[PDB]
């Protein structure tokens, strides 16, 4: 709120700028976490059992 | 043996109203190969959810109506020497699948290779003397695409 | 020959009325389903207190018989190809029974899955309606000797 | 003797795949039942809409294009006897359908009672089992004709 | 004889119910008239777009690479003399198809009109009156012509 007083447009900026990289960097995190999943678990799918 | 095994339960794909190759379901699981898109056959049966699997270029799923229906069974063990198929005789030679270049034809991806008691170990996607690339299953169950060195889809 | 063995050693149980569960004695064990409930037929085995195990859907107490009791010794080998059962043959196929789907239907959950030396390998608790060869719930003992609970996909308790 | 009767104008119903019964064409009527829904086998007669009439569990529509040759005559008369099913008889203990337990199963409902001279007189929708024989719950017609739905206490569709 | 070559040949078209019409795959074309309509059986072959011709009464298309021997061959080097039909015989007198009696009816058009040796002549669409004869034929440098006698209502 200070930050907000002192300069509007910057901080509502650099609140929205780090809200958006954090949910890219989640998303990302997840997408990859998700492929290397799915890349590890298909020689244990396509095969069953053994 | 071979005929008598695959039929009725190794289904073929129309692409465009004609067969490109057959569709797998072994383990109760449906696979086919990814280069080749079409529709399988029979109803109750394409209607299944079915992910990709690229690396292994195999479609895999699942079978709905009933959870093993038709079950052919899967192996790991690969004796060389002596080894059949259902065109010809596939030969295990020194750790490559290979066959006499007078049978194929373009439309030959998906096909499943029986053994003596019946199961599958092998399934053909693409490849005198000729060499095919296949999804073969090794000892601890790897799903491995063997392919030698320049290969073309059947 | 497996009838034989089931002589007097798989003693049901009443549905205040006819039959519905098959509780059997192995090892001193009166192995009982919890999901099929009814009355114990044989008075001899009825006075006693069963203790519960609800996740393999089990209720497994002491046998009431003092010094020489009657009951199936078994053995936690798993060989594949051969099992006979009061209705006909199973058959052990990866790790998965299976029975033909014309029989096997409601009631019958209990009877013991013996072997060529008659030995008690699994307990029908249930199964699934697959196709031709329908699959059936059990409990089975692995190498280990861990009494594991395996079911197939689907749920059907017989 | 039935089965030639009834055959080319019994057309199955089906869902999704398999059969889950069949659909009736008798007079100008193509009836069905609504405990389970699915697609006519048949041309001419899939497009046709039906129009419900849910207390009798029915749906009728006319077929016009087939110039009879599809429709099974009926009438109202009712002796106790035997007649006609593809699982045998029906036979009458006081007004009912009693079919022995040794067959009738799920998904078959739907099917015409036929006469001894080639006539439908009934056609079942469900049934129940309780006594010597099964009772199936079936759509008549009375003394005058007027379309009765005959269910024989707690009853399930087949 | 005729059964033979327009087996597989002659893939009927559903009114959403009874046949309705008969369409020819020859000469890598699929020719069906205009006045059935409806749906066409062997969806493989019913893929492909159709362009109308009014004036000739038929939708052309193209044969979806199975032509091979499938596709019919026509020939307007016609003789005058005996053609045959699926119902029996054809003959021709002076640029006119004659059958006799009442043997073509409403829903037999499109039917095709082979000759001896086995190619295609004409294509039927309908006719009039104790013979009975419209048809789309082939002119003597090849060129498409429909005869149509006078008062000939279509099938």
């Amino acid at each position: 709120i200070h930050y907000y007083h002192r300069h509007p447009v910057y901080t509502v900026i650099v609140l929205c700028g780090v809200a958006l990289a954090i949910l890219v960097g989640t998303a990302s995190s997840a997408a990859c976490i998700a492929k290397a999943r799915r890349d590890c678990l298909t020689p244990y799918a396509l095969a069953p059992n053994a | 043996m071979c005929m008598k095994l695959e039929s009725d339960k190794t289904f073929p794909i129309m692409l465009n109203g004609q067969v490109n190759g057959y569709a797998c379901v072994v383990g109760g699981r449906l696979m086919k190969p990814l280069h080749v898109e079409g529709k399988i056959d029979n109803e109750q049966l394409a209607a299944v959810k079915l992910k990709k699997a690229s690396m292994y270029d195999l479609e895999y799923g699942d079978v709905p109506q009933n959870m093993k229906s038709d079950t052919l069974q899967y192996t790991s063990d690969k004796p060389p020497g002596f080894y059949n198929w259902h065109h010809g005789a596939v030969q295990y030679e020194n750790g490559r699948f290979t066959v006499p270049r007078g049978v194929g034809g373009k439309g030959d991806s998906g096909r499943p290779i029986l053994d003596n008691r019946g199961r599958v170990v092998a399934i053909v996607l693409g490849g005198t003397r000729t060499a095919l690339s296949v999804v073969t299953w090794n000892q601890k169950g790897v799903t491995i695409k063997d392919t030698p060195e320049g290969s073309e889809p059947w």
